[PDB]
C-alpha cells in the first residue's frame, strides 16, 4: 500500500523488484570509486583486528546530536558490540557512539583521538579522507576481547 | 528507516574460493562462464593464425613462411574458428540462460553437463597439439577432400590427431544436445506452455535437434577415415565411388553445422531488440514457423557445395536453396517491424545488433547470388566465397556474441561493463571488418583462387591484398578495449543492486536477483504471456497490451 | 505432451517426402542411377524423427493433463517435491581424461595406450554409476 | 605460529599455513636469472632463446605486478 | 511437481535416435561400392556360411524376450526375478558375440581381410561396430546387476532397468536389419 | 602378486643383448626407474666447465654436488621445519594434508621436480613413440625444471585452502541431499540434513572442526 | 609496391585510427555522479555504512567535536 516508485513491485515474498532505465546507475554516491574502495578495506580490516563492527554515518543530526546518534546506532546488526561515527557536514558536528558490550577495551582513550583526527582532516574539505583517518586510528586503538 | 550497506561490494573473493569449485561443479552458470572464457582463448589463437596468413599474403614472394606452413595455417585456422569457438559458445549461452528463461532450478542431467565441457576442452587440446610434431599440423583443407587425406598423400602424424580431436569434440556436442532437449521438454515452470516460452529457447531446441541429426554421421565418416589410414581399408578409393562418397557424407554433415551455429544468434538478437525498442516482438508465431522451416530445409540442400564436380542433380538443390532463402527474409522483416515506430536508445547491445543486421544482409545477398549454378561455375573456389561466408559468419557469431555479452554481463556478475569502451570497441570492429573483407569480392571475381600462398607480380591484385592486410591488423588491434573492459569491470565497475538493469525487460530472467542465487529463484510470478517480467514490473500495462495487440 | 509430438510428426512427414522425391528423381535424370548416399541418410533421418515422435505420442496418449501443458493454471498447482539433482561430483573430468587417453592412443598407433585408455574408461564409468549407491563401510 | 588470519585460512591453528612473501619474490627473480643465464654457450640456434626470454619476461612481470600492488595497499 | 513422464526415458530415446544416425552413415558406406562391383560382387574367395548366421540371430531374438520378461518382473518390486532374467540375457548375448568371433576367424582363415578387398572392408566395418555396441550392452548389464546388489530396491532402479532393456531392444532390431541386408539381399 | 607378475611379464632379457664390449652400443641406455632421475639430471644440465691454470673441472661435478645436496637435504628436514616454524612439542595425532597447506605445497613441488627429472630420462623413447623432436624434449625438460615446481606449488596451496573451505561449509550447514522442493510461492530449496542439534526454527547450530573427516554423500 | 611504404601503412594506420577514436570516445563524461565538495550543502539522502565482518541498545560511551 506504499508508492513503489515506478518500477518496483512487491513479489509473492516480501522482496521488492526494482528496475532502472538503460542509462543510469543504482548507487548515486557523490564520491570517487577509488576512495570508496579504500574506506571499505579500512572498515573491514580494522574491524577484523578489533572484533567490533565499525560504522559510518553522514546524514543530518538536526536535534540533540548525541541523542540522535544513539538513536541511529540501533540500526547496526549487533549494536551492543559496535562503534559508530556520525558526521553532519551542515551542522559541522562529529559524534562517536559505543556499545555496552565494547567497553573496557581501550575505547574512550581513542574516541577523542579519532574525533580530533577527523576534524583536522575535515578542516580542509576532505570528507572520505577524514573518515578513513578516524576509522584507522580508532580501529588501531581498540583491543580485541 | 535506514538500512546498513557496504561502501563498495567485494572485489575478488577469498583465497581458495574457485579452484576446487571449478573441478567438482555441477551448476550451469559456472559451466557457462567456463565455456565463454575458453572459447575466447581459442578465438585469440585462431585470429593469430589469420594474422600470420595476411602478413604473408601481402607483398608478393615468400618472405618468411613456406608452402607447408601456409597450408597448415589455413587448415588450423578454419578448424579452430569453426569447431572450437562457435559450436561450444552456443552451449555456453544455452547453459547460461536457458534454465533461467524457462523457470527451472537446473538442467536435466547435471553431471553430463560437466562431462560435455571437459570432453570439449580435451578434444580441442588434442587436435591443436599437432604443431609440436616436427612435421606440423594437418595440411589438407578444413574440409579434408577425398583422396588427399589418404595414407599415401598426407602421411604425417597431424592428421591422426586432427581426426581424433574432432571425434572427441563431437561426442561432447552430442551429449550437450541431448541434455538441452531433455531440459526444455521436461523441466518447466507450472504456468508456461510451449507457446509462451521465449524465442531463444525455441531456437536452442531446434538447434539441438539438428545437432543430433548431424554429428553422428561425421563420427561415422571419421571412423571410416581412420580405418582407411591405419588398416588400409579400401573405403575411399577412387576405384570405388570413394571420391564422391566422402563429399556427400561430409557436406550432409557440414551444412546443418552452419545452420546450427547460425540459429541461436538469431534468437539472441530477436531477444535484445524489444528491450531497447520498448515494443513487443513482431510476429511471434511467424518467427517460430520461420525457424521450423529453416530447420526442415537445412538438411536437403547439402549438395550446393558440389556444383563443379559435374556429378549432382543441379536443379533440385538449386531450387531448394532458393526456397530456403525465404524464411530468413520473413525473419529479417519481423525484426525490422519490431524496431518500427518505437523509442530507440542505442546502448552497446542495440548497436551490435544493428551491425549484425547490416552485415548479415550483405552476406546473405552475396550467398543467394552464389546459389545459381552458372555463376558458381566461375566464382566457386575463389575469394568471392571467402568474402561471402566471412560476412555471414562474422555478422552472426561475432556481433551477436558481443551483443549477448554486453546484455547478460550484469545478470551473471552484478556489475556493468563500461559504455565508452564499448562504443570504441564497436566502431573499431566495424571499420576494420568492412575494410578487410570488402575488396575480396573484386579480388576473387578476377582470377585469384582460395588457398594460394604465393602469386606473381605480373598478375594484378597486389594493392587489394595490402588493403585487406591493413584491415586485418585493424581488426586485430580492435580486441584490446574489450579484454581491458572485461578485466577492469569484473572486479570494479558500477554495481547493480536491482533487477533488470536494462528496464523494460522480458523472459523471466529479469525477475530474479541480478546475480541469481543457487537454484535461480526465490519466487515466481504468475505467467500469462511471453513477457512475464514486463507485466510484473508494470502492472498498469496489461490492459493496453491486450487491447492494441492487433493493429499492425 | 501434445505439441512436441506434433512438431516431430511435421518433421517426419517433410523428411519422408523429401527422401522419396530425391530417390525417384535420381533414379532417372541422373548419371549413374540412384545416388545411394543421400538416399540412405534421408530415410534414416526420417526414421530418427519417427522414433522420437512415436514415443512422444504414446506418452501423451497415456497421460493426464500436466501443469506445464495446461494453461489457466497457478503456481500452487506445481507445489511439491521434484526429483533428485546431483550436487558436486568430480568423476566427469576423470572420464574425459580417460577417453582422451584412449583417443590419443588411437591417433598414434599405440595398442598399449588404447588398452590402458579402455581400462580407465571402464573404471571411471563404474565410479560414476555407483557414486550414490555405495553403502557405509562394513568394518 | 608466525601468523595468518582464520577468515583467510580456516585451519590456521592446525598446521603451518604462512610463508613470507620476500621468499617468493626473490625466488621468482632468481629463477628468471637462471633462465636468462641458461643461454650461455649458444649451440647453433636461436629458436630456444626466444622462449627463454619470453618466460623470463613473464615471470618478471608477475613479480613486479605483485610487488607494486602490495606496496600501494591494494592487497591486504 | 514430478511431472510423470520420466526424464531418463526421454534422454535414452533421443540418444538412441542419434546412434541410429551413426549406423545410417555406416550403411551408406556399404551401399556404395556395391553398385560399383559388377556381377559376382562378393569376390570368389568369400562364401558366407549360412548354417551359423541363423542360430546367432535366433539366440539374439530370444534374448530380446528374456530382457522383456526381466523388465516385467522389475516393474513390480522384486529383484530376484530381474537378476535371473538378466543373467540369462547376459549369457546368451555372450554366446552370440562368441559365435560372431568364430565366424570372423573362419572367414579370415581362407579369404577376406580388411586390407585384402573392398567387400571385406565394408563387411568387417559394418559388423564390428555392431559387435562393439553389443559388448557395451553386456557391460551395462553387469553394472546394473551390481548396483541392484549394493543397496535397496527403489523406483530409480526400475527406471535404470527399463532404459537398459530398450537400449538392448534397439541393438537387436538394428542387427536384424544388418543381417537381412548382408546375407539375404546380397 | 609378485609370483604372478614374475611369471607373466618379462624383465631384463640379457640374451637379446650381448656381452659387454667397449666398442659397441645401443639406443635405449636407461637404468631402472630409481636412478632415472640421476640420468635425467645429467642429461638436462647445461655444459658449464671451468678451465684455469693447468687444470680442468668438468660438467658431471655439477651432478655430483646436486646429488649430494639432495641426499643431505632429505635426512635433515624435520630439524629445518622445527627451526622455521618454532614448534617443539610432543605429537601423537597426525595431521590431514589439507590442514598444512605450506608443507603439502612443498611436497607437491618436490614430486613434480622428481617427475620432470624422471621423464627427461626417457627422451629417446618419448620422441620415438610420440612424434616429437629430440632437441625439443631436451629444452622442454630444461625449462620445466624451473617453471613447473612453482606452478605446482601455487596450485597445491590454493587447492588445500579450497578443501578446507568445503569442509567448513558442510560444518556450518548440513549435508546436501540433492532433493529439490518448490515451496508453493515458487521457491527452490535443497533439503540439507543436519549433523547435530537444531535450533527453534529448524536450522542446525554450527559445529566446531575437530581435525576429523566429514561425510559428504547421504548414502555413506 | 615499395616495401617500405607497405610496412609503413600496415604499421601506422591501425594505431593512428585507434588514437583518433580514443580521443573521440574516451574523453567524454561517464554516468558517475561528480564528487561532492564540502563547501556546498549536503542534499543526498542519509548514508549508513556497516562493516559486515564478524558473522553471527545500551550505550557505553561517546565523544564529540565540531571541527
Ligand atoms: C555473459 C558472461 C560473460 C562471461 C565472461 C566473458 C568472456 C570474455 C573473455 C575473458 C576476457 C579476459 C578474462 C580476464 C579474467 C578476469 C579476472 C577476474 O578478475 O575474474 C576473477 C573471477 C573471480 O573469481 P572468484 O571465484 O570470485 O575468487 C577468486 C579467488 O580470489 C582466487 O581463487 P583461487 O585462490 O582458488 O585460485 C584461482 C586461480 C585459478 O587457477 C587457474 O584457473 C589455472 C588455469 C588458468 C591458466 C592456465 C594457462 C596455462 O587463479 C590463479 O591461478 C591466479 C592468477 C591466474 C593465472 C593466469 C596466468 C596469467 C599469465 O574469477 C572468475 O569468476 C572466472 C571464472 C572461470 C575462469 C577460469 C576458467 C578455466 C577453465 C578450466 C581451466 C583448466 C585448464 C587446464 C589446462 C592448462 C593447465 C593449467
Ligand atoms: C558412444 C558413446 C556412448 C555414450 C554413453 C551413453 C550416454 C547415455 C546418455 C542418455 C541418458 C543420460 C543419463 O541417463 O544420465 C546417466 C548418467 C548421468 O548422471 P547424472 O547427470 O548425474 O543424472 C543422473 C540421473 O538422474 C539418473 O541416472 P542413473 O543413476 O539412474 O543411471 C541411468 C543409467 C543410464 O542409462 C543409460 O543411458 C543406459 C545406456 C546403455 C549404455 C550403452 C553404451 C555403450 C556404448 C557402445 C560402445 C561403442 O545408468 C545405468 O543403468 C548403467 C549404465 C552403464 C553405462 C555403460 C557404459 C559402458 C561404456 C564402455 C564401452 C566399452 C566397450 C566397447 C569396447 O550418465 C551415465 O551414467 C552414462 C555414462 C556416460 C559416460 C560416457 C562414456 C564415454
Ligand atoms: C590398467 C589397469 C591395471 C589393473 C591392475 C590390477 C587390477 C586389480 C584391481 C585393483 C585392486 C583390486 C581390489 C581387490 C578387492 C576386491 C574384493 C572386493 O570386492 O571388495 C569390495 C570393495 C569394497 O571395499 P570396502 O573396504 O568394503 O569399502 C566399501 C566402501 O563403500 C568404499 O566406498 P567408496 O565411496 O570409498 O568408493 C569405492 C571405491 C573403492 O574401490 C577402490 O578404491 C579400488 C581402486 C583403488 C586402487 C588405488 C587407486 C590409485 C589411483 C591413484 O570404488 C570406486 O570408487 C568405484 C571404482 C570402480 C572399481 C571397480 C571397477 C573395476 C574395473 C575393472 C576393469 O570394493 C572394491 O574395491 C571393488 C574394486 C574391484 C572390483 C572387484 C574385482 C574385479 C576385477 C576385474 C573384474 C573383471
Ligand atoms: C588495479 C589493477 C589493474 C592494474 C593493471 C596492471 C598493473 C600492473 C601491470 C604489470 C604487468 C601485468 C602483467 C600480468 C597480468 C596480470 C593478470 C593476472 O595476474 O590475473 C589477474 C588476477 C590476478 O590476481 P591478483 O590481483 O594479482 O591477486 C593475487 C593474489 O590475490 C595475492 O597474491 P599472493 O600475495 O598470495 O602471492 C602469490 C605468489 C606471490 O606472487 C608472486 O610473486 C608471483 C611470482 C611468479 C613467479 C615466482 C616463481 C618462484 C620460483 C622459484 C623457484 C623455487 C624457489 O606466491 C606464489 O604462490 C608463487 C609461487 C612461488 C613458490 C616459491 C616457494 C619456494 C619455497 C622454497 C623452495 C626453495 C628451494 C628451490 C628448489 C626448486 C625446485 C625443488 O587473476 C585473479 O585474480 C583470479 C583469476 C580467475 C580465473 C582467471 C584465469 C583465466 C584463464 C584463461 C584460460
Ligand atoms: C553461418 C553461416 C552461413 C550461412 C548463414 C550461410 C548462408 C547461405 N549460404 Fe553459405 N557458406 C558458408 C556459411 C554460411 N552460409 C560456408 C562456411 C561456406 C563454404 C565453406 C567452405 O566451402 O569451405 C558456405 C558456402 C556456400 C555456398 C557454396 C560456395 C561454393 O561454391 O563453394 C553456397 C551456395 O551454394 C552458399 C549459399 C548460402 C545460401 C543460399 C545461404 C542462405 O542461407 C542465405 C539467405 C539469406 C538472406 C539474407 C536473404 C535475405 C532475405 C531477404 C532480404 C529477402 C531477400 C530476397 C531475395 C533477394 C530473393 N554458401
Ligand atoms: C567463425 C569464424 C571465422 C572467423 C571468425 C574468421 C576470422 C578471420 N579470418 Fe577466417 N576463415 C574461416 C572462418 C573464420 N575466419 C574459414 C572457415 C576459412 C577457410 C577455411 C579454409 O580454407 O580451410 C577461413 C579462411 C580465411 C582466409 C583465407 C585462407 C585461404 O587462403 O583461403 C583469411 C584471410 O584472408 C581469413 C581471414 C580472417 C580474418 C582476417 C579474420 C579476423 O576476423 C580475425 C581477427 C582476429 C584476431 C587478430 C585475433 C586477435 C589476436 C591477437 C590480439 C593476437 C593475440 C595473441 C595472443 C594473446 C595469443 N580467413
Ligand atoms: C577403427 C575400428 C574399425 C573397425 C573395428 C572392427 C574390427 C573388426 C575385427 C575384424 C578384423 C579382421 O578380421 O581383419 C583381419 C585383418 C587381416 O589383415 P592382415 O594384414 O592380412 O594380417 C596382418 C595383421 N597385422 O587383421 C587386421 O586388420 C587387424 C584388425 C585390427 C583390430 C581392430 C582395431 C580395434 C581398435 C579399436 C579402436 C578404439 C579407439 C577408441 C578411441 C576413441
Ligand atoms: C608456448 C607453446 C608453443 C605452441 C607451439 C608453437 C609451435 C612453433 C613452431 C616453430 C618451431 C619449428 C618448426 C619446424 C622447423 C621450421 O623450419
Ligand atoms: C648456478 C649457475 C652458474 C652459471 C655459471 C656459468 C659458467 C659458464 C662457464 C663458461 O666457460
Ligand atoms: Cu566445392
Amino acid at each position: 500500500e506504499l508508492d513503489l516508485p515506478y518500477g518496483s513491485a512487491l513479489t509473492s515474498s516480501g522482496r521488492i523488484s526494482a528496475v532502472t532505465e538503460p542509462g543510469e546507475l543504482s548507487v548515486h554516491y557523490p564520491f570517487p570509486t577509488m576512495d570508496l574502495v579504500v574506506l571499505d578495506d579500512a572498515l573491514k580490516y580494522g574491524s577484523r583486528a578489533a572484533k567490533a563492527r565499525f560504522a559510518v554515518y553522514i546524514g543530518p543530526l538536526g536535534a540533540d546530536t548525541a541523542a540522535t546518534a544513539r538513536e541511529i546506532l540501533a540500526n547496526v546488526p549487533t549494536p551492543e558490540n559496535a562503534v559508530l561515527l556520525a558526521v553532519s557536514p551542515d551542522q559541522r558536528a562529529i559524534e562517536v557512539v559505543y556499545g555496552a558490550d565494547v567497553k573496557g577495551r581501550g575505547i574512550e582513550s581513542a574516541a577523542p583521538l579519532g574525533v580530533s583526527a577527523a576534524a583536522a582532516s575535515f578542516k580542509e574539505g576532505n570528507l572520505i579522507d577524514g573518515l578513513i583517518s578516524a576509522v584507522r586510528v580508532m580501529s588501531a586503538g581498540v583491543s580485541p576481547a | 528507516e535506514l538500512e546498513a550497506r557496504r561502501p563498495f561490494p567485494e572485489r575478488m573473493g577469498p583465497k581458495g574460493n574457485l579452484i576446487y569449485k571449478l573441478i567438482t561443479t555441477t551448476d550451469h552458470k559456472l559451466i557457462g562462464i567456463m565455456y565463454c572464457v575458453v572459447c575466447f582463448a581459442f578465438f585469440l589463437v585462431g585470429g593469430l593464425m589469420a594474422l600470420f596468413m595476411r602478413t604473408e599474403l601481402a607483398m608478393p614472394g615468400l618472405q618468411f613462411l613456406s608452402n607447408e606452413q601456409f597450408n597448415q595455417l589455413f587448415t588450423m585456422h578454419g578448424t579452430v574458428m569453426l569447431l572450437f569457438y562457435a559450436t561450444p559458445i552456443v552451449f555456453g549461452f544455452a547453459n547460461l540462460v536457458l534454465p533461467l528463461q524457462i523457470g527451472a532450478p537446473d538442467v536435466a542431467f547435471p553431471r553430463l553437463n560437466a562431462l560435455s565441457f571437459w570432453l570439449f576442452l580435451f578434444g580441442a587440446l588434442i587436435a591443436i597439439a599437432g604443431f609440436i610434431t616436427p612435421g606440423g599440423a594437418a595440411d589438407f583443407g578444413w574440409t579434408a577432400y577425398s583422396p588427399l587425406t589418404d595414407a599415401i598423400h598426407s602421411p604425417g602424424a597431424g592428421g591422426d590427431l586432427w581426426i581424433m580431436g574432432l571425434a572427441v569434440g563431437g561426442l561432447g556436442t552430442i551429449l550437450g544436445g541431448v541434455n538441452m532437449i531433455t531440459t526444455v521438454v521436461c523441466m518447466r515452470a507450472p504456468g508456461m506452455t510451449m507457446f509462451r516460452m521465449p524465442i531463444f529457447t525455441w531456437n536452442i531446441l531446434v538447434t539441438s535437434i539438428l545437432v543430433l541429426i548431424a554429428f553422428p554421421i561425421l563420427t561415422a565418416a571419421l571412423f571410416g577415415l581412420a580405418a582407411d589410414r591405419h588398416l588400409g581399408a579400401h573405403i575411399y578409393d577412387p576405384a570405388n565411388g570413394g571420391v564422391l562418397l566422402w563429399q556427400h557424407l561430409f557436406w550432409f554433415f557440414g551444412h546443418p553445422e552452419v545452420y546450427i551455429i547460425a540459429l541461436p544468434f538469431f534468437g539472441i538478437v530477436s531477444e535484445i531488440f524489444p528491450v531497447f525498442s520498448r515494443k513487443p516482438i513482431f510476429g511471434y508465431t511467424t518467427l517460430i514457423y520461420a525457424t521450423l522451416a529453416i530447420a526442415a530445409l537445412s538438411v536437403a540442400v547439402w549438395a550446393h557445395h558440389m556444383y563443379a564436380t559435374g556429378a549432382v542433380l543441379l536443379p533440385f538443390f538449386s531450387f531448394m536453396t532458393f526456397l530456403i532463402a525465404v524464411p530468413t527474409g520473413i525473419k529479417f522483416f519481423n525484426w525490422i517491424g519490431t524496431m518500427w515506430k518505437g523509442q530507440l536508445t542505442f546502448e552497446t547491445p542495440m548497436l551490435f545488433s544493428v551491425g549484425f543486421l547490416i552485415t548479415f544482409l550483405l552476406g546473405g545477398l552475396s550467398g543467394v547470388l552464389l546459389a545459381s549454378p552458372p555463376l558458381d561455375f566461375h566464382v566457386t573456389d575463389s575469394y568471392f566465397v571467402i568474402a561471402h561466408f566471412h560476412y555471414v559468419l562474422f555478422g552472426t557469431i561475432v556481433f551477436a556474441t558481443y551483443a549477448g555479452i554486453y546484455f547478460w554481463f550484469p545478470k551473471m556478475t552484478g556489475r556493468l561493463l563500461d559504455e565508452r569502451l564499448g562504443k570504441l570497441h564497436f566502431w573499431l570492429t566495424f571499420i576494420g571488418f568492412h575494410t578487410t573483407f570488402l575488396v575480396q569480392h573484386w579480388l576473387g571475381d578476377e582470377g585469384m583462387p582460395r588457398r594460394y600462398a604465393d602469386y606473381l607480380p605480373t598478375d594484378g591484385f597486389t594493392t587489394l591484398n595490402v588493403i585487406s592486410t591493413v584491415g586485418a591488423f585493424i581488426l586485430g588491434v580492435s580486441m584490446l578495449p574489450f579484454v581491458w573492459n572485461v578485466f577492469k569491470s569484473w572486479r570494479y565497475g558500477e554495481p547493480v543492486t536491482v533487477d533488470d538493469p536494462w528496464g523494460y525487460g522480458n523472459s523471466l530472467e529479469w525477475a530474479t536477483s541480478c546475480p541469481p542465487p543457487r537454484h535461480n529463484f526465490t519466487e515466481l510470478p504468475r505467467i500469462r504471456s511471453e513477457r512475464p517480467a514486463f507485466e510484473l514490473h508494470y502492472p498498469h500495462m496489461v490492459e493496453r497490451m491486450r487491447a492494441e495487440a492487433h493493429v499492425g | 505432451m501434445h505439441i512436441e509430438a506434433r512438431l516431430f510428426e511435421i518433421l517426419t512427414a517433410f523428411f519422408a517426402l523429401a527422401a522419396v522425391v530425391y530417390a525417384v528423381l535420381t533414379a532417372m535424370f541422373a548419371t549413374g542411377g540412384v545416388e545411394w548416399a543421400g538416399t540412405t541418410a534421408l530415410v534414416l533421418t526420417t526414421g530418427l524423427t519417427l522414433i522420437t515422435g512415436t514415443f512422444f505420442r504414446f506418452v501423451a496418449r497415456r497421460l493426464d493433463t500436466r501443469p506445464e501443458d495446461y494453461e489457466d493454471a497457478e503456481i500452487s498447482d506445481g507445489a511439491g517435491e521434484l526429483g533428485f539433482f546431483a550436487p558436486h561430483s568430480w568423476w566427469p573430468i576423470l572420464i574425459s581424461l580417460s577417453f582422451s587417453t584412449a583417443a590419443v592412443g588411437a591417433a598414434l598407433w599405440l595398442p598399449w595406450l588404447i588398452a590402458a585408455g579402455v581400462a580407465f574408461v571402464i573404471t571411471s564409468v563404474c565410479g560414476l554409476v555407483f557414486e550414490y549407491y555405495w553403502g557405509p563401510e562394513k568394518h | 605460529h608466525t601468523g595468518v588470519d582464520v577468515e583467510d585460512v580456516p585451519s590456521a591453528e592446525w598446521g603451518w599455513s604462512h610463508m613470507p612473501i620476500g621468499v617468493m619474490h626473490i625466488g621468482g627473480l632468481l629463477s628468471a636469472a637462471f633462465l636468462l643465464v641458461m643461454m650461455r654457450g649458444n649451440h647453433v640456434g636461436h629458436v630456444e632463446d626466444w622462449f627463454l626470454i619470453g618466460f623470463a619476461a613473464v615471470i618478471v612481470a608477475l613479480v613486479g605486478r605483485n610487488w607494486w600492488l602490495r606496496r600501494r595497499g591494494w592487497i591486504r | 511437481s514430478l511431472n510423470r513422464p520420466n526424464m531418463v526415458s526421454v534422454g535414452t530415446i533421443v540418444w538412441l535416435s542419434s546412434e541410429l544416425m551413426f549406423f545410417a552413415g555406416l550403411f551408406a558406406m556399404y551401399f556404395t561400392a556395391r553398385a560399383q562391383a559388377g556381377g559376382a560382387w562378393p569376390p570368389e574367395p568369400t562364401e558366407l556360411n549360412l548354417a551359423l548366421a541363423v542360430p546367432v540371430t535366433l539366440v539374439l531374438i530370444a534374448s530380446s524376450f528374456t530382457c522383456q520378461m526381466g523388465v516385467f518382473a522389475a516393474e513390480r518390486g522384486d529383484v530376484f526375478g530381474l537378476r535371473r532374467w538378466y543373467v540369462i540375457t547376459f549369457l546368451m548375448g555372450l554366446f552370440f558375440v562368441l559365435g560372431q568371433g568364430y565366424e570372423y576367424i573362419h572367414l579370415v582363415e581362407h579369404g577376406t581381410t580388411i586390407p585384402g578387398s573392398a567387400y571385406g572392408s565394408v563387411f568387417y566395418l559394418a559388423t564390428g561396430f555392431h559387435g562393439l555396441h553389443v559388448i557395451g550392452g553386456l557391460v551395462a548389464f553387469v553394472l546394473l546387476l551390481a548396483r541392484t546388489k549394493m543397496s535397496k530396491f527403489t523406483p530409480a532402479q526400475a527406471t535404470a532397468a527399463i532404459v537398459v532393456s530398450y537400449y538392448w531392444h534397439f541393438v537387436d532390431i538394428v542387427w536384424i536389419a544388418l543381417f537381412a541386408t548382408i546375407y539375404f539381399v546380397r | 602378486v609378485l609370483g604372478l607378475m614374475g611369471g607373466l611379464l618379462q624383465i631384463n632379457p640379457i640374451w637379446n643383448l650381448g656381452p659387454y664390449k667397449p666398442s659397441q652400443v645401443s639406443a635405449g641406455s636407461q637404468p631402472d626407474f630409481y636412478m632415472m632421475w640421476t640420468e635425467g639430471l645429467a642429461r638436462i644440465w647445461p655444459p658449464w666447465e671451468f678451465y684455469f691454470w693447468h687444470h680442468t673441472i668438468p660438467a658431471p661435478v655439477w651432478v655430483a654436488v646436486i646429488m649430494g645436496l639432495v641426499f643431505v637435504l632429505l635426512p635433515a628436514y624435520p630439524f629445518l621445519e622445527k627451526r622455521f616454524t618454532g614448534d617443539y612439542a610432543h605429537h601423537n595425532l597426525l595431521q590431514r594434508p589439507r590442514d598444512v597447506p605450506v608443507r603439502t605445497a612443498i611436497g607437491a613441488m618436490a614430486i613434480a621436480f622428481y617427475m620432470v627429472l624422471t621423464l627427461a630420462a626417457m627422451n629417446d623413447i618419448i620422441a620415438l613413440k610420440f612424434h616429437i623432436s629430440l632437441n625439443a624434449t631436451t629444452w622442454i625438460g630444461r625449462i620445466g625444471m624451473v617453471i613447473l615446481p612453482p606452478f605446482v606449488y601455487f596450485i597445491t596451496y590454493r587447492w588445500c585452502i579450497g578443501l578446507q573451505r568445503s569442509d567448513r561449509s558442510v560444518l556450518e550447514h548440513g549435508v546436501e541431499t540433492g532433493i529439490i522442493k518448490r515451496l508453493p510461492h515458487g521457491a527452490y530449496i535443497e533439503l540439507h540434513q543436519p549433523l547435530g542439534p537444531v535450533d527453534e526454527h529448524g536450522h542446525p547450530i554450527p559445529l566446531q572442526y575437530q581435525g576429523a573427516p566429514l561425510p559428504k554423500r547421504m548414502n555413506k | 609496391m615499395s616495401t617500405a611504404l607497405t610496412h609503413g601503412l600496415i604499421g601506422g594506420v591501425p594505431l593512428v585510427l585507434f588514437a583518433v577514436l580514443a580521443l573521440i570516445f574516451l574523453t567524454r563524461k561517464g554516468p558517475h555522479p561528480d564528487t561532492y565538495k564540502m563547501s556546498d550543502p549536503w542534499t543526498h539522502a542519509p548514508i549508513l555504512w556497516a562493516a559486515e565482518e564478524p558473522r553471527e541498545v545500551v550505550i557505553g560511551g561517546g565523544a564529540s567535536g565540531k571541527w
